[PDB]
DNA sequence: TTTTTTGTGGCACTGGCCGTCGTTTCG
DNA sequence: CGAAACGACGGCCAGTGCCA
């Protein structure tokens, strides 16, 4: 719970004083509000796996570095695979971070749809945001159609035994069971609510 | 109302005698004729029945209850008993004490069962006949003490439980005559003429000379007396509270006080002269400070103290009474008391029973008999009354041959004169009126009955003449063992509890600042500490962290009693504050303005933060600050924007000790640390007469002497009629109202006020000063060697050792000696040899302890110096 | 507090609105400004005794002044502590599918 | 922090200087260097607490850094820190006193005014006549 | 001495292993002390972490105690209670002699 | 426990200190 | 016609004077 009332601020900030495009947020602000956060490394778009696609492994270390100076043992390495030759890249050299710092790795898959049968609702919620035709071109694509909740076999295709192990797979259910986030409700659920000031002074 | 007196009874013996009379032993007494079930079944019959089933056995405590109900029907008053105790047990059971009975209540096995009395009265010797005469119709009188807080509740439970209209409290000089016409104030020569009687009547008063010297006397001594009788207006009194059966409007008429209390216009006599039920309640200090006494042992180490189950033979609290350690013990703080209960070593409660009645103006000269006794240096004989003998010891033993209590007499009387112990009652009757030749018919009837008995009427004589004598001053047993109990309880908490004791005390007497003051050097010279208050760890009260006495927030001046909740409050649902800004942005000036807190530093209360000086510098300024936090903080905002943390702290200088507990006074009452005067110390020990000391020195010299007196000035006043400049001495032992009426010669001129330290010469019968010496006055005259010997110094050696040393080094310095005694300080000025002010660091060599010291002969006249070349200095 | 603020600066209270009407206390103090006795209001609506369960009390203000009374509460209990609430088709479903 | 409390004005200013631990007036710093020390153990022990600051690069810690070098200062004493003194003056001492403590008040005196007396009372007047009074 | 001990006052005890819940005193305990009133004083034995510590807490007092006391960690026995030991009155000396 | 020459209690009224209401004036 | 600011005030807490 204090993790969640650490997200309410940092979303809060972010929408009230860091907005530009997107609600954006500081590390400076997280060093603030990163009690009881755990922290994953992000998808292709994050900051170390971007640092390492222009081939400055120097960044990524010392930005690796500053997390793992805020989090401390809360922060991971996220693993995601899909078609990207990008993620070979990223995910060959995360893991020696991994390895390194001993920081230990966890399994995701960045879903944005239910079922992989979702490809093109999706594709099509894309287009209408975006306002083009299914053929226009130029649109605003995704790279694929692997973006759904796969099932726990189905991520071993993606990410081969022979190679990456059981860590990544059992970290993820470790990390869920140990995030015991109970919002204040059922037989739970105080009253905040005021007092008022006073009279004067009285009951 | 007689059966649910019963009831009430049975039930009340179950759980006051647990090992003795339990379920199975009430079944039994069913047989030969739910534990609740049973006491229901045993009232219900009955006088003809119970009658035939006719140490303290379990037997004999069912005979004993049996016979006083019997007793208390038959005259008729067993409603007025149910009517007693409801309120008692009703003030049990809503937080207020009861005392464990006073008068002859106490004897009542009935009383003591149910709830009224609160002291086994068969263990003690206590009497139901000294209580209500089965032989005599009449009313008993049932006084109940309370807690004096908590007093005024009980009488409102009984104003909404038998109606307003018919619960109401009880209405109520020669000097003042000749006076308080007069004055209508000074006299002067007025009150000359009404300390000739310090009243009686002037009917009777033999220096009436006075009166024919004018002719204004003649007349006012003869108005005076004429005005005598009148009993002033009307009033409410302590105790008295009536409870009558139909409306007071039908019989007596009634009153409203002040503060909106019915009252009686008819007095305690009038009032019962017209049979109404009468009741007193009390208002003791001893039940308030023992509930302190409760809550601050329980807070402090988990202790539940239950009062009525404590054992009474513990041996930590006879041997504290045994070295005169009764600061606070009830019923035992006087001071020929005190030394009387160190000498006689008191070992058993009985001790005390005896001890408390025996010292009054008559027995007292018993008591040294009774120590002797009691330490086992004296044979208890009966030598004189052979015959006698197996009757008098069962019931002298107790109190070593000494008839000490009215029911030692009426036992005596009952057994070796044969009577009822119902008509031994009114035998002691006689003998307290004196009637002329009445008691003349007790005489022969107790020798029919004694020889009857055994006495060879030889003794039965001299056995009379022997009650006749103590009877004068025989004491209420009863009385004697319930207020016994509860110096016991009070004694017990001090000896196991001690700080907690004192710091029950100080709760107590919070107010008064001068008993504060004696409470707090009491306990520093007891080996615990008195610390000043702290927001962090100070209650509301006085408070016992670990074995530490602690201020409470209360107690500080300016600070609000809203305010002392507040900032309590504040820290339990946030942490322990951490800095000064934490706590003025936590507490805003709204709560705690800053007045209060200006008062909450002076007190010492932030002392955890920092120096005072410094912290009373930072308070505007982070005043600003807080004020300025808040602002942000409301208009969204989060954290480190919000807030640039606190400033360091405002710089300034630190306090000197003479202003510090000067704020300390200001802050609290007194001062913190006992002081200032000790700081110079030179001076403390020229003390011709400590304020302490000053009536034990005094009072063996000759007629009316003079001392010099040193301390520090804490009044201001001038003049004029001259000069009359009320000022106060004030030492770490005491303080003197010192004047300040000679100085209008003139004159001793000091114009020193508050804060200053002074040396004083005053005549002494109060005291009066005459000349004046302040701190550089004492500095500059010319000082004295001093040496303090120990009385570890045989003198045939002979002591010739201290002689040789002195010689050595001559010189002009009188050598004075301090002689620690094994009882007194002594003074002794040396002889011939005046050292030269080289033998002080010299003798320091070997073991003596020497110092320069400020001649104590030197301190007169008004020159040489002088007076004005000593202010030079300062 | 803010009805009777909202009356002495210039701001119209309606006399009340949902089951608030019922009560004399809300009658008295000021919520409510119409008298529930008078016509057959009862209390028990609106708080029921046998249940613990919050009164909520809608007030009708003036469309234009209607913001100032929401500003006098921002200002009073602090600009932290208060906020407006948030809220979030069959036919633009199909429409924006076939587009 | 206690010491940093008991700080009368310039008192602990002094302090600070006086029992050091630090680098010739310490680059980047500051005094005291003992504010942070107990900052990066977070008191009392405790494990969650001296790591976090170890992990991100009482006394051991504070001596594992460290600003050592310099070494000025000691104690708690050591120093840096008509009638009159006199004669002249040093000190030590060259007319009356001290068995010091003594000394040290003869240091922070000069000078040239006499009395006063300050902070107050109020015996350098006294002990200087004496010391007159014996010729 | 041991022949004064054997048969000297037996004051009421019961040992507590230093594992000890904070739902387990002080109200249950009390509660079948008071139930039985005596003559003799109860101690607690707190074998703690480092020394045998002993908080005599205050005239409790039955012997039935035993039986629901064993189911737990914690036993009762009738020792010579540590915290007298002291003093020159009440029993004394002559009277621990006596009964040998 | 009651009487005396005394102290202390307990309550009531005044006064000094921080946020409130009303009128008035200007935008 | 509404807001702002000054001006007069109100209420509470604390001390200090004498009541059983
Ligand atoms: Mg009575
Ligand atoms: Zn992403
Ligand atoms: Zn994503």
């Amino acid at each position: 719970f204090t993790g969640y009332q650490n997200l309410v601020r940092l979303a809060s900030r972010a929408y009230l004083e860091g907005f530009y495009e997107k609600p954006r947020i500081d590390r400076e602000i997280l060093r603030e509000h990163a009690q009881g956060l755990i922290a994953l490394s992000g998808c292709l778009g994050a900051e170390i796996p971007q640092f390492i696609l222009q081939d400055r492994l120097d960044l990524a270390e010392a930005r690796l570095n500053e997390d793992l100076s805020i989090f401390g043992d809360r922060f991971f390495i996220e693993i995601q695979n899909h078609g990207l030759p990008e993620q070979k890249k990223v995910n060959q050299v995360l893991k020696e971070f991994a390895r390194k710092y001993g920081l230990g790795m966890v399994a995701t898959n960045d879903g944005h749809y239910v079922r992989k049968e979702d490809a093109r609702a999706h594709e099509v919620l894309l287009a209408i945001q975006s306002k083009t035709t299914l053929d226009d071109p130029e649109r605003w694509r995704f790279p694929c159609d692997e973006f759904y909740v796969k099932t726990p076999e189905e991520m071993r295709a993606m990410l081969p035994e022979a190679e990456w192990g059981d860590e990544p797979f059992d970290n993820t259910v470790e990390i869920a069971r140990m995030c015991d986030v109970d919002l204040p409700i059922g037989d739970k659920m105080v009253y905040r609510i005021p007092r008022f000031p006073l009279p004067e002074g009285r009951t | 109302e007689a059966q649910y007196l019963r009831e009430l009874t049975f039930l009340g013996l179950l759980r006051r005698y647990p090992d003795r009379i339990t379920e199975a032993f009430y079944r039994e007494v069913l047989r030969l004729l739910d534990e609740r079930a049973l006491a229901e079944a045993l009232a219900r019959v009955e006088e003809k029945a119970w009658e035939e089933l006719r140490e303290w056995t379990a037997e004999a405590i069912l005979h004993r209850a049996l016979y006083e109900l019997s007793v208390i029907e038959r005259m008729g008053f067993p409603g007025y008993f149910l009517i007693v105790q409801d309120y008692i047990n009703w003030a049990r059971g809503h937080g207020v004490s009861v005392g464990p009975g006073r008068g002859s209540a106490a004897g009542s096995l009935v009383a003591y069962a149910v709830g009224i009395t609160n002291i086994d009265p068969l263990r003690f010797g206590l009497l139901f006949e000294r209580f209500l005469n089965p032989e005599r119709v009449s009313m008993p009188d049932i006084d109940t003490d309370f807690s004096d807080r908590e007093r005024d509740r009980v009488i409102q439970y009984v104003r909404e439980r038998y109606g307003e209209d018919k619960v109401a409290q009880i209405g109520t000089a020669s000097k003042a005559a000749l006076k308080d016409v007069a004055r209508v104030i000074p006299h002067k020569k007025a009150e000359e003429l009404a300390k000739l009687i310090p009243p009686k009547p002037l009917q009777e008063a033999e220096l009436r000379a006075e009166m024919e010297k004018d002719e204004r006397i003649r007349q006012v001594i003869e108005v005076a007396m004429r005005l005598e009788g009148l009993n002033r207006h009307a009033s409410v009194h302590a105790a008295g509270v009536v409870i009558a059966a139909e409306p007071l409007t039908d019989l007596v008429p009634l009153m409203r006080d002040q503060e909106g209390r019915p009252v009686t216009q008819y007095d305690m006599g009038a009032v019962e002269a017209l049979g109404l039920l009468k009741m007193d309640f009390l208002g003791l200090r001893t039940l308030t400070f023992l509930d302190e006494a409760r809550r601050i042992v329980k807070e402090s180490k988990g202790v539940e103290l239950d009062y009525d189950r404590l054992p009474l033979d513990d041996p930590k609290t006879f041997e504290l009474l045994s070295r005169g350690e009764t600061k606070g013990v009830f019923q035992l703080e006087s001071g020929g008391m005190t030394a009387t209960v160190r000498g006689l070593k008191p070992r058993r409660l009985e001790d005390i029973i005896a001890l408390v009645s025996l010292y009054r103006p008559g027995p007292m000269e018993h008591i040294p008999t009774y120590i002797r006794r009691h330490h086992g240096q004296e044979p208890v004989s009966y030598a004189e009354f052979p015959h006698a003998e197996k009757y008098l010891r069962p019931i002298l033993d107790e109190t070593y041959g000494i008839p000490v209590y009215q029911e030692q007499i009426m036992q005596i009387a009952s057994q070796v004169a044969g009577y009822s112990l119902g008509e031994a009652d009114l035998l002691r009757r006689a003998m307290g009126k004196k009637r002329v030749e009445e008691m003349q018919k007790h005489r022969e009837r107790f020798v029919r009955g004694a020889k009857e008995r055994g006495v060879p009427e030889e003794e039965a004589n001299r056995l009379f003449d022997m009650l006749e004598a103590f009877a004068n001053y025989g004491f209420n047993k009863s009385h004697a063992a319930a207020y016994s109990l509860l110096s016991y309880q009070t004694a017990y908490v001090k000896a196991h509890y001690p700080v907690e004791f004192m710091a029950a005390l100080l709760s107590v007497e919070r107010h008064d600042s001068d008993k504060v003051a004696e409470y707090i050097r009491d306990a520093r010279a007891l080996g615990i500490p008195v610390l000043p208050p702290d927001v962090n760890r100070s209650g509301f009260d006085f408070k016992v962290v670990g074995e530490e006495i602690l201020f409470g927030l209360s107690a500080v001046k300016n600070v609000g009693e809203m305010a002392a909740r507040a900032i309590l409050e504040e820290r339990e649902r946030g942490g322990p504050f951490k800095s000064l800004g934490d706590f003025l942005k936590r507490l805003p000036e709204q709560v705690v303005n800053k007045r209060a807190l200006e008062s909450l530093v002076k007190a010492g209360a932030l002392d955890a933060f920092g120096d005072r000086a410094r912290l009373l510098a930072s308070l505007e300024p982070l005043l600003r600050w807080a004020a300025e936090t808040r602002e942000r903080g409301r208009s969204g905002l989060v954290g480190l924007f919000a807030e640039v943390e606190e400033p360091p702290l405002v710089e300034a200088s630190p306090l000197d000790e003479i202003t510090m507990l000067r704020y300390e006074k200001e802050a609290l009452g007194i001062y913190v640390s006992g002081h200032p005067v000790l700081r110079y110390p030179g001076l403390r020990e020229v003390a011709s007469c400590t304020i302490e000391e000053l009536s034990e020195f005094v009072r063996e010299l000759p007629g009316k002497p003079k001392v010099l007196l040193s301390g520090m000035v804490e009044e201001v006043v001038r003049k004029p009629t001259g000069m009359m400049a009320r000022f106060t001495l004030s030492d770490e032992t005491g303080a003197l109202e010192v004047v300040v009426f000679g100085r209008a010669y003139e004159g001793v001129s000091p114009k020193l006020k508050e804060d200053i330290p002074l040396l004083v010469l005053a005549e002494v019968e109060r005291v009066l000063a005459q000349a004046v010496w302040t701190l550089e006055e004492v500095l500059e005259a010319p000082k004295a060697l001093e040496v303090e010997v120990d009385h570890a110094l045989l003198d045939e050696k002979g002591v010739a050792r201290l002689k040789s040393l002195l010689d050595e080094h001559p010189g002009s310095l009188p050598v004075y000696l301090r002689v620690l005694g094994p009882f007194g300080e002594a003074l002794f000025a040396l002889r011939e040899v005046r050292v030269g002010e080289e033998a002080l660091g010299l003798l320091e060599a070997e073991g003596y302890r020497a110092y320069l010291v400020p001649d104590r002969e030197v301190f007169l006249q008004g020159n040489g110096g002088g007076p004005k070349e000593e202010v030079v200095p300062f | 507090d803010y009805i009777n603020w909202a009356r002495g600066h210039g701001v119209s209270v309606g006399p009340g609105r949902g089951s608030a009407a019922g009560s004399l206390v809300a009658y008295a103090v000021g919520i409510t400004n119409i008298d529930p006795l008078r016509f057959g209001l009862l209390f028990e609506r609106f708080l029921n005794p046998e249940r613990v369960s919050m009164p909520d009390i809608d007030t009708d203000f003036s469309d234009r002044e209607r913001d100032r009374v929401i500003q006098y509460v921002r200002e009073r209990y602090g600009e932290d502590k208060v906020a407006q609430i948030g809220t979030f088709a069959s036919k633009a479903a199909l429409k924006d599918v076939a587009r | 922090h206690h010491h940093h409390h008991h700080k009368a004005g310039e008192a602990q200013d002094l302090a600070e200087g006086w029992r050091a631990f630090l680098e010739a007036l310490k680059p980047t710093l500051r005094a005291f260097v003992r504010e942070a020390r107990p900052h990066l153990e977070g008191k009392t022990l405790v494990l969650r607490f001296p790591e976090s600051k170890a992990f991100h690069h009482l006394l051991p810690l504070a001596r594992a850094q460290f600003g050592v070098e310099e070494l000025a200062f000691v104690l708690e004493k050591k120093s840096l820190s008509p009638p009159w003194e006199a004669e002249e003056g040093e000190d030590p001492s060259e007319e009356l006193r001290r068995l010091a403590r003594l000394l040290g008040g003869r240091l922070l005196w000069v000078r040239k005014p006499k009395a006063p007396e300050a902070e107050e009372p109020v015996s350098e007047d006294g002990i200087g006549g004496n010391g007159i009074m014996p010729p």
